[PDB]
């Protein structure tokens, strides 16, 4: 069985600028487990990410969340990039303030 | 209420690259106490909550010790798995298991899981009666003779009765303050408009726990389910959840639409309108 | 508190 992942970027608290806070990329539902998650600013990878320790739902898809601490400005722009066999080119999703 | 606790662990096998990835995970409710990574340079089973690390070094030294025995069983059924299937030794796989207990809010016991999957599918199971084994396939139809012949069941009824369940008590009052408290969520709306005629309104709720939730969008009291958009609930990363749900109304109708929150920690559910 | 196929 193949799953892609499900993919939802956010942050933990509603982003205010120039405040601390933690970027996240949230990846579920996946199958198999080898996934690789990178967080972008402006398009370049950032250096020093975290990640859960593996574990999966009911059905036996896996879950993943990936965080960065992170202060948000009105420029930059932040993104969650998502490598899986299921993808033919990494798949880019955007950090939308209100998602 | 009532609780649960569960222990995941995941093998994957990495032919050129050595012996197989073993991961497992514990955990209470939602909250994850314990960890081991095979590939990790510690080789102990790791605390990942805080009341977990006032067990004593005889603790760790048991749990390190079960955990690395299962590692090197689930490596074998790796193999074994190939044989059933007629499998080449090229390919990656997969086996996880689950297994664990729930309790009512009187701490007795109610039900024990131990159950398995190969490449994502059901393999073997044990059943509610914990006498009787589910096989998915012809392959596990084979394990499943062998496990009725050698009384495995047993044996995991008696840890699944006595020790899972007395582990889930101790750590249930050892861990009281962050485990059995509630936090409700946090709520509030966003409006944005998407065109000259329509708007998007979305409900959020943050910072809750325990993971279960339920958000509803009514207009005029009527449930809009097909119409609702809506996100699975995600962790906040401290140990908290958060979730929404968005819909689409006309300009002009905002105050037609309710968002409903239900969730444990509220008194009673909570109505939201824009 | 934490035989093959």
């Amino acid at each position: 069985i193949q799953r892609t992942p499900k993919i939802q970027v956010y942050s933990r608290h509603p982003a205010e600028n120039g405040k601390s806070n933690f970027l996240n990329c949230y990846v579920s539902g996946f199958h198999p487990s080898d996934i690789e998650v990178d967080l972008l600013k402006n398009g370049e990878r950032i250096e020093k990410v975290e990640h859960s320790d593996l574990s999966f739902s009911k059905d036996w898809s896996f879950y993943l969340l990936y965080y960065t601490e992170f202060t948000p400005t009105e420029k930059d722009e932040y993104a969650c990039r998502v490598n899986h066999v299921t993808l033919s080119q990494p798949k880019i999703v955007k950090w939308d303030r209100d998602m | 209420g009532s609780h649960s606790m569960r222990y995941f662990s995941t093998s994957v096998s990495r032919p050129g690259r050595g012996e197989p990835r073993f991961i497992a995970v514990g955990y209470v409710d939602d909250t994850q106490f314990v960890r081991f990574d095979s590939d990790a340079a510690s080789q102990r089973m790791e605390p990942r909550a805080p009341w977990i690390e006032q067990e004593g070094p005889e603790y760790w030294d048991e749990e390190t010790g079960k955990v690395k025995a299962h590692s090197q069983t689930d490596r074998e059924n790796l193999r074994i798995a190939l044989r059933y299937y007629n499998q080449s030794e090229a390919g990656s796989h997969t086996l996880q298991m689950m297994f664990g207990c729930d309790v009512g809010s009187d701490g007795r016991f109610l039900r024990g899981y131990h159950q398995y999957a190969y490449d994502g599918k059901d393999y073997i199971a044990l059943k509610e009666d914990l006498r009787s084994w589910t096989a998915a396939d012809m392959a596990a139809q084979i394990t499943k003779r062998k496990w009725e012949a050698a009384h495995v069941a047993e044996q995991q009824r008696a840890y699944l009765e006595g020790t899972c369940v007395d582990g889930l008590r101790r750590y249930l009052e050892n861990g009281k303050e962050t485990l059995q408290r509630t936090d409700p969520p946090k709520t509030h709306m966003t409006h944005h408009p998407i065109s000259d005629h329509e708007a998007t309104l979305r409900c959020w709720a943050l910072g809750f726990y325990p993971a279960e939730i339920t958000l509803t969008w009514q207009r005029d009291g009527e449930d809009q389910t097909q119409d609702t958009e809506l996100v699975e609930t995600r962790p906040a990363g401290d140990g908290t959840f958060q979730k929404w749900a968005a819909v689409v109304v006309p300009s002009g109708e905002e105050q037609r639409y309710t968002c409903h929150v239900q969730h444990e920690g509220l008194p009673k559910p909570l109505t939201l309108r824009w | 508190l934490y035989m093959t196929f």
